[PDB]
């Protein structure tokens, strides 16, 4: 996870660049200008990336496989400690 | 039922028709409950393991 | 909502305050609370507990009965002429109100699953109001009727718990 | 310090030379530091082998139970996952290198060997594991070192072992877990064999003025490319390939807990085949992790941007 | 034979050639993995006495 | 465009009246231009307004703040325009839709447009992706157009607004996202330490 | 909750004085160890707790945890025959009459006393089943008649007329797995109904209960069948996953403080 992480502390730093320009360009300080609030304005009307009905599906399937992959391995994780318990019970309690 | 021949019959107009099989619906119901019966085991195993452990079983006296 | 926590107070009731056979207002409610869930079994089961005593006693109860005898059998009609035969007031009114609306909802929502094609005078039973009022309602809800034949058509925070239970 | 590790003393490598430690354990060592040189030299040579192995050589120094790598140097020579002891091809490459390092003032003799496994993982092989045995009797001190240099951009982690193997005959003790990075299907078995016979070591670092922070600020911008890895589907060949041998090693888990190991009067001693669940939920785990930390690389971009809509 | 691929809809004249292909390869080695712990819980719970 | 705007500014600036007049008509037919922000802002255009003149400056404000319907609407108003000033405005009404809807509907385009059919709208919008003001594709079976990239001329001024509250809500969930991740991490390592001590503790009584 | 010996007689109550109401939050949650130290508890209890508890979740139509109940009232070790051991049994063979199309499996570490002494003294039951197998209701109908003195007098009837009513349920819901369209007159005499008003009236018993999916088509006098409640791309079952993964680490962790409490203790 770490360049995950670091990843959206760059783009919480890249917000705070052009947001305060874009501000700056109505307050005063640095002048208006048409080239970069265009293109700011236009940044801003892309999100959010994809809605289609075409992507729903697709996206849902990967996630579903991943939701299924990792059932199946808590499961044989589980049958280890149960083997492991039954073992040592029955030697134990029992005669085996 | 008993054979592999996956395929529907519309007995309606006399068509026979065209069951597609899915690899997923079978896979995915099938590991849904494979893992409802494994903790039921699980279970009833703990209850099996409980009264052994506390050394009861029937008796008639 | 409201029915819900009156059958919680009503269930606790009945073990708690009598000798072993309680009064007769408290099971008439306790049994038209139990047709509302669509809990018919503990239903049936709660009318087989009840002594003659009771049966003659009380004649109300033995209507809330009859509506579920034929919840058993589930057909319709036969269901919307027992709510018309007894009312009690007070007593039986709220929750009354409440098992009318439940199977009307019931036999809608039915019909909207169980047939891609219905004859128009059979849903008229289900929904319990004549064919006039019917075709007036069904046309607004979108669905189709077809008229000279009359036939109506229903339409992060997990996986970091279990990547570090594998993990371990 | 920080300035004596930049030093070398030649006669500290005299004497352990002379002493000769190994003899008696080859589990003895513990850990590394590597420069930033090494490291560095390391990533971008493998990288530029593709998806194809390559070879380099590493030139350091011991002191006590830590190894110190001082600097790295390539070599063209092909051989990693076919050739037992690739290096001799080297040879002649590594003998100029030396005499060309020696007159400018790197005096400093050969510590280990340095390959790379590209897109299975950080372990040693057949081939690697042999040629390493090899090594520490002849050419001693010679560690081995594994890096993956595709895995390694979608973690962001450096996944560095520097390893050493056991001769022959030898017991091992019970140092199992080390790092998952999953193997394709037919590689799972020889990592399975493997993996006991040798050892990781932990690594640390020191830096200062002209390669790391050209780096350093280009991620800045940088950022976007390694949050769409998308694994699922760029290795999507793996899940297939592993789970349909994780099955052929739960048949042969129902025999062997089955009928039962076949014993009078003797009881299993360390083996890759003992206790087969213990061995196989861990191979469970290694499918898993990558599974799921491919689910986390999704999961970041559909929180981070597709929520922001427009407000 | 197998050297055209898919099936034919005689009750409108076309073929139904075979392009429906997907993945499968995941979904069939789940499947397998799927069986065996079936086949392991009931082995395991059932060496319990 | 680049180049020529870097000329166009200079001799506005140079003239007066007259030939200002002129140089709109000429910009809105001149290829390549599809932002109109610079010349408006001088005030040397600016004279020409509450005059004989003022309707070319409300033509170019109608292109800047706005798109094809304002156009038509006052249509009588404003004096004409010819088929590259036109084509140039339908462009620029694909970049307006694209503002608030990432994927707009042809029925919308349609509309706004004008246009007599699907097949002259889908020429319109793969002549605009060549030049590459706009970058998007078209989605004939859903009938959308799911656009990868626009970019403005819109000055709009008024609007900025939406912009900026945008860009904050962007700003204020970043945080929310850090101190989710912080969490997991922390999480992960809690479990590890916990899992550690049990063993090691439960090992030791073995022994007695 | 540890489960002891007033459990059971809890359900008595509740199965004298219809009430079952109360007694479902113990009976719907499993455990681990029972309640010890200074006696107070056997075997029995165990056995009629289950037994009970069995055939008050049969009533409600809970035919899950019926029979998860139902086979840990045979689980149970024993080496003595006992009245409460015949009655889990029969009980059990009926139940899973429901559930499955024949018996449904039994584990190795049951009873000795459940094979040696136990099946010949079920044999009408081992007929019930066999019968159910043809898959013949005319004939399972004639049957509960010569049987009958029996399931009077150890008094598991009415649940001997569910298995009659299941194996109808079973022979229109195989029909689904063959057909896409079939007539109702065709369903009607095939299943034996006799009377296709009859086929309609079952199938939309069943929609109500969702063990079927599917529709009527009353101008053609067909049924259509459906068959299409997941997709496995849904959310929804992204969720439901979800949640049965939390249940299994709960699971897990149960073994792990057993496991580790035989670790305390010393080997044998």
């Amino acid at each position: 996870l770490i360049a995950q992480h670091s990843a959206i502390k760059m783009l919480h730093s890249r917000v705070k660049l052009i947001l305060e320009y874009v501000k700056a360009s109505e307050a005063g300080e640095v002048p208006f200008n048409h080239e970069i609030l265009r293109e700011a304005y236009a940044l801003c009307h892309c999100l959010p990336v994809l809605s289609t009905d075409k992507f729903k599906t697709d996206f849902y399937d990967q996630c579903n496989d991943v939701g299924l992959m990792a059932y199946l391995g808590t499961i044989t994780k589980t049958c280890n400690t149960m083997n492991q318990f039954v073992n040592k019970f029955n030697v134990l309690y029992d005669r085996q | 039922l008993e054979g592999l021949i996956s395929a529907r019959v519309d007995s309606h107009s006399k068509i026979l028709y065209a069951r597609d099989v899915d690899q997923r619906s079978t896979t995915f119901e099938k590991s849904l409950l494979m893992g409802k019966e494994f903790q039921r085991r699980a279970k009833a195993m703990m209850l099996r393991a409980a009264v052994l452990r506390n050394q009861i079983h029937v008796k008639s006296p | 909502f409201s029915f819900k926590k009156l059958l919680d107070q009503c269930e606790n009731q009945e073990l708690e305050a009598p000798g072993g056979i309680a009064t007769p207002p408290v099971y008439g409610q306790l049994l038209a609370l139990y047709l509302l869930h669509n809990d018919m079994n503990n239903a049936r089961y709660l009318w087989k507990r009840i002594p003659p005593a009771i049966k003659s006693a009380n004649s109300e109860l033995g209507g809330i009965w009859s509506v579920g005898q034929r919840i058993w059998q589930r057909d319709f009609p036969g269901i919307y002429t027992t709510i018309n035969a007894h009312q009690w007031s007070e007593t039986v009114q709220p929750i009354m109100e409440a098992l009318r609306d439940a199977t009307r909802r019931r036999a809608f929502a039915l019909v909207s699953q169980a047939y891609t094609s219905i004859i128009a005078d059979d849903f008229a039973a289900f929904v319990g109001l004549p064919v006039e009022e019917a075709v007036k309602g069904i046309l607004e809800q979108g669905w189709q009727a077809d008229s000279t034949t009359r036939m109506v058509l229903p339409r992060l925070a997990r996986l970091t718990d279990y990547v570090a239970f594998l993990e371990n | 310090s920080i300035d004596e590790i930049y030093k070398y003393d030649k006669k500290q490598q005299q004497e352990i030379l002379a002493a000769k430690p190994w003899t008696k354990d080859h589990h003895y060592f513990k850990y590394c530091k590597i420069s930033a040189l090494a490291l560095l030299k390391m990533v971008m040579h493998a990288r530029s082998g593709g998806n194809l192995e390559v070879m380099g050589l590493m030139l350091g120094k011991v002191d006590g139970e830590t190894m110190i790598i001082m600097d790295s140097f390539a070599l063209p020579v092909e051989g990693t996952e076919t050739r037992v002891n690739a290096q001799a091809a080297a040879y002649e490459y590594m003998a100029a290198y030396i005499e060309n390092a020696k007159q400018v003032g790197r005096l400093e003799n050969a510590i280990g060997w340095y390959h790379s496994h590209p897109g299975y993982g950080c372990w040693l092989s057949g081939i690697d594991v042999s040629t390493q045995m090899l090594n520490q009797q002849f050419q001693e001190p010679f560690v081995a070192v594994v890096i993956d240099p595709t895995r390694t951009i979608s973690a962001g982690k450096v996944n560095l072992g520097a390893f050493r193997t056991y001769p022959k005959g030898y017991k091992p003790p019970d140092e199992g877990p080390s790092e998952y990075q999953t193997i394709p299907l037919n590689k799972i078995e020889d990592f399975g064999v493997h993996c006991k016979q040798y050892y990781a070591l932990e690594v640390s670092y020191f830096k200062s003025s002209l390669d790391r922070k050209l780096l350093e600020l280009l991620w800045n911008k940088y950022w976007v490319n390694t949050l769409s890895s998308s694994s699922l589907l760029t290795n999507a060949d793996y899940t297939t390939g592993q789970v349909f041998d994780l099955s052929e090693k739960l048949e042969q888990s129902e025999a062997q807990l089955g009928r039962g190991s076949f014993m009078l009067g003797l009881e299993t001693h360390d083996r890759k085949s003992e206790d087969k669940l213990a061995k196989a939920t861990r191979d469970s785990c290694k499918t898993t992790i990558e599974a799921i930390h491919g689910l986390m690389s999704q999961v970041i971009k559909d929180k981070l941007f597709n929520q922001i809509n427009i407000s | 034979d197998n050297t055209i691929h898919g099936r034919i809809d005689q009750v409108n004249q076309l073929l139904e050639l075979d392009h429906q292909k997907r993945g499968g390869a995941r979904y069939t080695a789940l499947d397998k993995w799927t069986n065996q712990l079936n086949s392991l819980n009931q082995a395991v719970v059932s060496k319990l006495a | 465009s680049s180049n020529l705007l870097e000329q166009f500014i200079l001799l506005a600036k140079g003239t007066s009246g007259s030939a200002l007049t002129a140089l709109i008509s000429q910009v809105l037919e001149a290829p390549g231009v599809y932002v109109f922000g610079e010349l408006l802002e001088l005030a040397n255009v600016q004279e020409l307004a509450e005059g004989a003149n003022a309707a070319y400056l409300q033509l170019l404000n109608l292109f800047a703040y706005g798109t094809y319907p304002d156009y038509i609407a006052n249509k009588e108003s404003l004096p004409e325009l010819s088929t590259a000033q036109q084509n140039k405005l339908k462009h620029l009404t694909i970049v307006s839709l694209a503002s608030r809807m990432k994927c707009i509907p042809y029925s919308v385009l349609l509309k706004d447009l004008e246009m007599r059919n699907l097949r002259e709208l889908e020429d319109l919008i793969i002549e605009a992706v060549y030049t590459d003001i706009i970058q998007g594709k078209l989605d004939q079976r859903n009938q959308l157009l799911e656009v990868d990239f626009c970019i403005g001329r819109d000055i709009r001024k008024k609007d900025i607004n939406n912009i900026v509250k945008t860009l904050h809500e962007w700003c204020d969930g970043c945080e929310a996202v850090l101190l989710g991740i912080e969490q997991q991490v922390l999480r992960a390592n809690q479990y590890k330490e916990n899992h550690n001590r049990t063993q090691q503790q439960v090992e030791a009584e073995v022994t007695n | 909750n540890q489960l002891t010996s007033i459990h059971a007689d809890l359900c008595q109550l509740c199965l004298l004085a219809k009430c079952f109401k109360p007694a479902l939050p113990y009976l719907d949650v499993d455990m681990m160890d029972i309640c010890k130290e200074n006696g107070a508890y056997d075997a029995k209890h165990f056995l009629c707790y289950y037994y009970y508890g069995g055939m008050i979740y049969t009533g409600l139509k809970n035919f899950e945890r019926a029979l998860y109940f139902y086979e840990q009232a045979i689980t149970t070790p024993a080496m003595a025959v006992s009245h409460i051991m015949l009655e889990s049994y029969k009980k059990y063979i009926l139940v899973s009459l429901i559930l499955l199309g024949k018996v449904q499996q039994l584990p190795k570490y049951t009873s000795q006393i459940v094979g040696r002494f136990i099946k010949p003294l079920s044999n009408a039951y081992h007929e019930l089943a066999q019968v159910y197998s043809t898959n013949n209701p005319s004939e399972l109908r004639n049957l509960v008649n010569k049987h009958s003195e029996t399931f009077t007098r150890d008094n598991n009837m009415g649940l001997v007329k569910q298995c009659l009513s299941s194996l109808y349920k079973k022979n229109i819901q195989r029909l689904t797995k063959t057909f896409l369209t079939l007539s109702l007159q065709d369903m009607a005499s095939r299943v034996q109904l006799s009377g296709p008003q009859e086929a309609e009236k079952y199938v939309l018993h069943m929609i109500e209960d969702g063990e079927i999916f599917a529709s009527i088509n009353q101008k053609d006098g067909m049924v259509s069948f459906h068959d299409n409640p997941e997709k496995y791309n849904n959310p929804a079952m992204l969720h439901n996953i979800d949640q049965e993964m939390l249940k299994c680490i709960e699971l897990d962790e149960r073994l792990k403080a057993m496991d580790q409490e035989i670790t305390v203790n010393p080997q044998f």
